[PDB]
């Protein structure tokens, strides 16, 4: 049930007045959410595309990113429900809140301290606490704490300006313009290792996540217990230079009660397998079960495979121009349930919707 | 008047780009070659137009000629055409040099004069464009090739604010920032590069131009009451246009709903102001051709002069 | 084995020179070569010698600033002193090489020094130290040189107390057969890459010898300074054409003859000034079609018509018009936000010229220089083409108080750069950065050879070894001696350092000078940017004035002559406004007095933005 | 799927500086164009009505009619954009295309020749081509290239002004002061048949193409083969007689490859159904599913069916005046998407819009 693959036709068409960038979907419903370049901030419905269900003008400049998570309280004080940024290039970060009953959007608040344009912003949830990382063009890799609404980590990891960056626990990865990719320690600020091999600025990387059971996977199980107790393992990313290349994340001098500690001789990161095949820069990629689906401005977005690592199928001409951002359901977490859908935004103020 | 729209307006923005550094009798040269090509291709434009009657109104022009500038309809030209200029740096080539004190004038204390042959030069400079004042530049037959992104304006949109670099070091800008360039060596060697990219204006007295200013006095000097009356006359037709239009807005904020002694007052005096247009209408008809006559007549003075 | 520069085709010609070279070598007689630019002396020297197990070869380039202790420190790696000099090798003798004997300038009293030091060590047989003052004895080491004739501009004419004792030999150019032999060699070594077009080497051969013999033959010198026509100019299309074979798609006939006559166009007619020399090109390259290659089916064979991209696609093929330009705008509109921002207008021109300096940028050690008027778009066009290909771009920031200080400060950081720090870098240089002749020569020494030894003496030397130690044991590299390193940096500075040549106004002193410059104009692929034809002027008009209302009054079309109309046959009043602006910037530039000098356009832009802006007003 | 009615309840009220003339809609975004009284031009999104993105002068005196079609080009050279054209009584007939990315209006070229006031204009976009018709009161139907701008073919086709034109296929019904409408080819330019029944003059009148599969539709299946090889059979037209009349189209000497030629005891239209039971002038009628729709001066707007002809909602005090105009959008193109929202004219300085 987890080897679902699209079909060769887009299931629905979704028109948009201006280039579409990032593009995600409701874990509950579906819905998806799109961002536009002028500004402007939409929401569609999957069985009813014919006219949106709201719209809000937000920012004054495009959109650059946007991830939706549905939060889980413990307590029955606090009720669950839906959070979306907008990272736009007009120097701010907004926070929205989805209505359920009204159907409409409702704006919580809005994060500042960014000295140039924001380009990625990611979110999740370690226990009962809900922070929102960002990366800019001022190299400022910033935390923030959502119930508090103030900034907690300010660090740079790169001279030149970070692009993408990818949570998991308390280690974050990020991409950057000066070809090379570098963890830091999420808490502390320490940069435990430093990747490169690329000759291109990195476009987006993201974390490659365990999972529970599976016949086999020679790029998600881990190996040895040192990995077990970690629970990081591979990682991947993609460039301007046409190619996906999954890494392997060295370990640090890790101590218990203590803070990592970067490894003199084993800080490099390794490159493990390499991937070619796309006629331009590799926008956007993106990991469930064992395929690896990724896009690019030649106007196609491919499906690569993680065991044998070839091109099992490709969408030539799925947009007449450039194709942006995709997105799948997340397996690794048991409160989202893995639905047969995958949805694409492209260039051409088109976005396209895969179900079933 | 609307069918020669464009025709007029097309005269209007090709003279202030190609027509910088040339004297007069090119100038009416090149006119007549684009009149004969505007009338090759069909393109209607008006046959008395005049580039200081269409461009230079009353205002600016009283403004400019108080701060400083000659009577000469040539300086009057270029000195519209350098300050008409929005996205190009003007070039200023005079000998004389006299027209840094109009500037001044024009500007005020906010004036500030460097010069390329300084020592502290991009320091005040950089401070100067990060504070937005307007800088006025001398000798600039010894460009410096360090300000090449200012007179390119090849600056980038850096977040909210315009951002440039010079020098080493990066440095911000403003919108209230100009940049002028004066130059007193009119066989100067200039670059191509600056020469290609900015407004260049020729400031100077040429031999049409001593036929001009020899008319120019004969006739102010002969009949000068002639020239008094032509010039109050064009006033008080400015002012006659600026009454009419504020009298009909007048009427029409008061008239246009739904009378009383106000609206009859008000019509009245618009009867009064059209009379009075008609009137000096068909007097202004009856003496423009005295200048035809008086150019047909001391124009010889201008040959044995020239 | 072309890409390599040893590679030679032994003909006739080659092998009785060879021989009677070593009849004067062996007769223990100084050899003088003379000839045309284009012969290769250096090429069959390097044969001869390199190929021969009774004689060496010694590293020696003559340039304007020249002295003895160059002479004195390459004499030294190879010789040693007993008071008499002898080369480290007992069996094969030592052949002095000294190319560009014209090269090196007079004294202050009209004399030149080093053909002197020449003359004294092939005729005293040996030479006077200066700082101990002994005499110096040499048994076996004989001295060759090869020189252009000075008649051209930028060759000094040495005196006859030199030539009297040495040999003289001229070698012009090679005639049509050894030509179509050499070239023969080549294609059947290109072609053995895809067997299925093998029959073809001959007519590939003829086309490409009777093409260049009709481009020397036509365009001469008298027209333009710069028609310096080569068979070496055979040799790099045949570089391109391989280049483009190897990383291309399945091919075909009709795909083969578009990428040698594209290649033929990018090498050959890149230089043309004039348009009705383009059209005599063109006219040239029809003829030669249809004279060697009977092929039907095939396209039209304009330089716009002729689009070969590696851009869209993994491989270097041929790609559509209209992808191409939604491309670049694409691609463009991404670069100005993340970098500068310049209004830039999208026009079939210079998609050609994006294009060919692509091409030319992913060359191994490709430089060219652009020739164009001011505001043509040359700057803007190669900081684009170095951000798309990953390139870094290093302008010399330049001002009027400079001196060499900074010059070579510059080159030695960027140099340090390109080699140590391994990113590879664009290098732009003005017409305005080069102030005295000293720069220019600076830029010969880089050019015509790897590096500047002038930059790394001393304390620098060392460093500079130590450095490059340090690179070698990082990566891992059994390198130890100093030649090693030496000649490991030279090759990664060639491999890493790409320098472009933007020249505003041809005419002035300065730019005819650099671009007579021997040692800059062979090695750099010469593109001509020129003047605008109509036809980009009223793209660029039409493109520009869509923006503002302008059809709002009865318009009745005027019936004009044909060569009147430049842009498409007029229907419309923006048709009209764009046509009539041509004529008038035409007529302008024609009253001026312009002469044959570069028109630029940017008072054409600047009145379209003008005319737009007062017209919405 | 094809009958959603409107609620009671208005989705928006959009509120115009002046009067309402016309009203279209565009055919891919939800974004509603308003053409006032004084020939302001608004461009309004529904989402947040508050706010006009874009107001242009388009004319200086009273804008009569607009239609608004979105440009589909076949080739790859020319991108697809929005054109809009509208007509007044300035003797000018303006044409602007609206960009999304600046959602700001740019006006294109602008047609001139008429004599009196213009009444109305239609789009129509061939394989390739475009083409603007349009009518003046002079009785004078003309034909607008729209990149040439000049007229190719004119004719007189009624003895007094003519207030309605439609131009669905290569044939045009134009009504004019006087009862007659008749039928022109485009080629030839020769009327072939005259309405009369009518005591008043003819606002509007459109023509009905051939829906698709519909289970019990009445007035829109074909009823001979050689009608359905012709391609188009019924009309509607309005009338100040407080009724509608659907006509009945006789066929003509269909000659192959040439201009056809009259019927002379067939040179008259037969009435089907009279759509009697209104209370005012009937301004414009649009036909989309089953239901017709029509707008009332009489402060309200009546959609009846088409099968039975009779009420089954009626409006009521949506405007306080006389009501202008409606857009049903078009279900009869492959190229446009038939959404679920409608929008409505009135002459108090207001447009209702409903949604879904
Ligand atoms: N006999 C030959 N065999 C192979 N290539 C040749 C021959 N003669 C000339 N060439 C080509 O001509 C070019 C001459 O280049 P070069 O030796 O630099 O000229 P020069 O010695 O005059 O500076 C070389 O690139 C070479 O490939
Ligand atoms: N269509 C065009 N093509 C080339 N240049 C243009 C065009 N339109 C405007 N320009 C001007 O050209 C300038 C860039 O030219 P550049 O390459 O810097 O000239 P140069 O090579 O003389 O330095 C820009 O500042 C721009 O204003
Ligand atoms: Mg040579």
């Amino acid at each position: 049930v987890l080897k679902w693959i699209p079909r060769n036709l887009p299931s629905c068409l979704i028109n948009v007045e201006s280039s579409v960038t990032s593009v995600k979907l409701h874990p509950n419903l579906p819905i998806v959410f799109v961002a536009t370049d002028h500004g402007k901030l939409y929401a569609f419905d999957l069985f009813n595309y014919t006219i949106p269900l709201a719209s809000l003008q937000s920012h004054t400049k495009a959109i650059t990113s946007m991830d939706v998570l549905f939060t889980n309280y413990t307590n029955s004080s606090k009720k669950n429900y839906l959070v979306i940024v907008t990272a736009s290039k007009d120097l701010q970060i907004h926070v929205f809140k989805w209505v359920s009953e009204e159907c409409k959007f409702q704006q919580i608040r809005s994060l500042l301290g960014h000295e140039h344009i924001v380009s990625a912003v990611k979110i999740w949830q370690k226990n009962n606490d809900v922070h929102i990382a960002s990366c800019s063009r001022d190299q400022t890799v910033k935390i923030w704490d959502f119930h508090n609404g103030w900034s907690l980590k300010t660090f740079q990891p790169h001279s030149q300006w970070v692009r993408s960056i990818d949570v998991l626990g308390d280690y974050i990865i990020s991409g950057s313009h000066d070809t090379t990719l570098r963890l830091t320690h999420w808490p502390s600020g320490n940069g435990l290792s430093v990747g490169t091999g690329h000759e291109f600025p990195i476009e987006k990387v993201k974390f490659i996540h365990f999972i529970e059971d599976s016949p086999e996977i020679r790029f998600r199980t881990p190996s040895t217990d040192r990995y077990k107790n970690w629970g990081m393992q591979y990682c991947v990313s993609a460039s301007r230079d046409r190619t996906i290349k999954i890494w392997e994340i060295p370990l640090p001098t890790l101590m218990a009660h203590r803070a990592p500690i970067p490894n003199p001789t084993d800080s490099n990161f390794r490159c493990v397998l390499t991937l070619k095949g796309h006629l331009s820069w590799v926008r956007d990629i993106s990991i469930r079960g064992q395929y690896l689906f990724s896009c690019a401005d030649d106007k196609s977005v491919r499906c690569w495979d993680l065991n044998t690592g070839q091109c099992l199928h490709v969408w030539e001409k799925l947009h007449t121009g450039f194709v942006n951002c995709l997105d799948l359901d997340v397996d690794f977490d048991s409160n989202v349930t893995p639905r047969q859908m995958m949805v694409t935004g492209g260039l051409d103020c088109k976005s396209n919707v895969f179900m079933r | 008047t609307s069918q020669e729209l464009i025709g007029n307006c097309i005269i209007s923005s090709i003279y202030e780009t190609y027509f910088g550094h040339l004297n007069e009798r090119e100038r009416g040269d090149m006119l007549v070659i684009l009149k004969r090509l505007l009338g090759k291709f069909a393109v209607k434009y008006d046959v008395n137009y005049r580039f200081i009657d269409y461009l230079v109104t009353l205002d600016e022009k009283m403004k400019w000629l108080e701060c400083g500038l000659d009577k000469n309809d040539y300086f009057l030209e270029n000195m519209s055409i350098v300050m008409n200029s929005q996205d190009a740096v003007p070039f200023l080539l005079d000998p004389s040099s006299h027209m840094i004190t109009v500037i001044s004038n024009y500007y005020g204390n906010k004036t500030v004069l460097l010069s390329f042959l300084e020592e502290g030069f991009v320091k005040r400079l950089e401070n100067a464009v990060r504070f937005g004042s307007v800088v006025i530049i001398q000798d600039g037959e010894f460009f410096d090739p360090i300000i090449s992104r200012l007179i390119s304006r090849e600056f980038n949109h850096a977040g909210n604010r315009v951002t440039v670099e010079i020098g080493d070091h990066e440095v911000d800008v403003s919108g209230d920032f100009k940049l002028f360039i004066h130059s007193c060596d009119p066989s100067g060697d200039i670059p191509i590069f600056l020469r290609s990219r900015v407004r260049l204006v020729h400031f100077v007295t040429n031999k049409e131009s001593i036929e001009t200013r020899i008319f120019d006095i004969t006739l102010t000097e002969e009949n000068a009451e002639m020239q008094r009356k032509r010039e109050d006359l064009i006033k008080l037709n400015t002012e006659y246009r600026l009454k009419l239009k504020n009298l009909e807005k007048r009427l029409l904020e008061e008239l246009n709903n739904s009378e009383n002694d106000e609206l009859m007052v008000t019509l009245n005096n618009l009867k009064k102001e059209a009379m009075n247009i008609e009137k000096k209408l068909s007097e202004s008809e009856e003496f423009f051709p005295q200048f035809d006559n008086l150019v047909e007549e001391y124009s010889i003075i201008g040959k044995h002069s020239v | 084995e072309v890409m390599r520069p040893d590679i030679v085709i032994p003909t006739i010609d080659t092998i009785k020179h060879e021989k009677i070279f070593y009849d004067l070598l062996n007769s223990k007689r100084g050899i003088i070569l003379c000839g045309p630019p284009g012969s290769g002396k250096t090429m069959i020297m390097n044969n001869a010698l390199r190929n021969s197990s009774l004689y060496d070869v010694v590293g020696i380039n003559f340039s304007k600033d020249t002295t003895t202790e160059h002479i004195l420190s390459a004499l030294h790696r190879h010789t040693n002193y007993v008071l008499t000099l002898l080369p480290k090798s007992d069996i094969k003798n030592l052949v002095l090489f000294c190319d560009e004997i014209n090269l090196p300038k007079l004294d202050k009293y009209g004399s030149q020094n080093v053909v002197l030091f020449l003359r004294q060590l092939m005729e005293k047989q040996g030479f006077w130290k200066t700082p101990e003052n002994k005499w110096v004895t040499i048994e076996r080491i004989h001295i060759v040189g090869a020189c252009n004739p000075p008649t051209d501009p930028g060759r000094i004419p040495m005196s006859e107390r030199f030539t009297r004792h040495a040999a003289i030999l001229y070698l012009g150019y090679p005639s049509g057969k050894s030509l179509s032999q050499i070239y023969e060699i080549y294609y059947k070594a290109i072609f053995k890459l895809v067997p299925e077009f093998r029959s073809y080497t001959e007519p590939f051969a003829r086309a490409s010898v009777h093409l260049y013999n009709e481009c020397k033959a036509r365009y001469s010198t008298g027209l333009q300074s710069h028609y310096l026509f080569s068979p070496r100019e055979l040799t790099r299309l045949v570089r391109g054409v391989y280049t483009a074979i190897n990383t291309g798609p399945r091919q075909t006939l009709r795909s083969l003859i578009r990428l040698w006559a594209y290649e033929a166009w990018r090498i050959f007619a890149d230089r043309l000034v004039g348009v009705k020399e383009k059209n005599s090109f063109e006219q040239l390259l029809y003829e030669t079609v249809d004279k060697y290659l009977p092929n039907q089916d095939l396209g039209n064979i304009s330089s716009t018509s002729l689009l070969f991209s590696g851009l869209l696609s993994l491989d270097f093929k041929e790609v559509n018009k209209t992808d191409l330009v939604n491309f670049i705008e694409e691609r463009f509109k991404t670069f100005c936000d993340e970098e500068l921002e310049v209004p830039m207008v999208i026009h079939e021109s210079m998609v050609d010229h994006i294009l060919r300096i692509d091409r030319a940028l992913k060359q191994v050690q490709g430089h060219m220089m652009l020739i164009g008027a001011s505001r043509t778009g040359k700057t803007i066009l190669t900081r684009f083409v170095a951000w798309l290909n990953g390139l870094k771009i290093v302008q010399p920031k330049i001002h009027r108080h400079s001196n060499l200080s900074d010059f070579d400060m510059i080159l030695k950081k960027a140099i340090s750069d390109c080699s140590l720090k391994e990113s590879r870098t664009c290098l732009i240089i003005d017409e305005s950065n080069i102030l005295e002749t000293a720069f220019l020569e600076r830029m010969n020494t880089l050019l015509a050879n790897a590096d500047i030894p002038d930059l790394f003496q001393g304390e620098e030397y060392d460093k500079l070894l130590n450095n490059l130690r340090n690179k070698t044991r990082s990566l891992g590299l059994l390198l130890d001696t100093e030649q090693e390193l030496y000649d490991w940096f030279v090759g990664e500075i060639a491999k890493n350092l790409h320098v472009v040549f933007t020249i505003c106004d041809p005419t002035n002193n300065k730019s005819s000078a650099m671009i007579s410059s021997p040692a800059l104009f062979n090695r750099c692929i010469i593109n001509w940017m020129g003047d605008w034809d109509t036809k980009t002027m009223s793209q660029v008009a039409n493109n520009m004035v869509d923006v503002v209302p302008m059809e709002f009054t009865d318009f009745i079309v005027p019936e004009v002559n044909k060569e009147l109309v430049f842009t498409e046959p007029i229907q419309t009043i923006r048709d009209a406004v764009v046509n009539i602006l041509i004529h008038f910037d035409r007529n302008f530039y024609q009253k001026m007095k312009v002469g044959v000098n570069p028109r630029s356009p940017g008072y054409f832009i600047d009145g379209l933005r003008a005319l737009v802006k007062l017209v919405t007003a």
